[PDB]
């Protein structure tokens, strides 16, 4: 059966969300990143990476 | 139509992509 919402209900009974954003963080293939522009790949010699 | 056999060491994969 469905709800209902009415502009002059007061707190509590406004109508509220949820979003539940699933994230998976072992090592695997990445397919989404932040904005965090690449670099250059050095190589051969002592850096942090 | 049925019938029965073994699988003497199948069913096997990688558990994660490592």
């Amino acid at each position: 059966q469905s709800y209902g919402f009415r502009p002059t209900y007061g707190v509590g009974h406004q109508p509220y969300r949820v979003v539940v954003l699933s994230f998976e963080l072992l090592h695997a293939p990445a397919t989404v990143c932040g904005p965090k522009k690449s670099t250059n790949l050095v190589k051969n010699k002592c850096v942090n990476f | 139509t049925q019938s029965y056999t073994n699988s003497f060491t199948r069913g096997v994969y990688y558990p994660d992509k490592v």
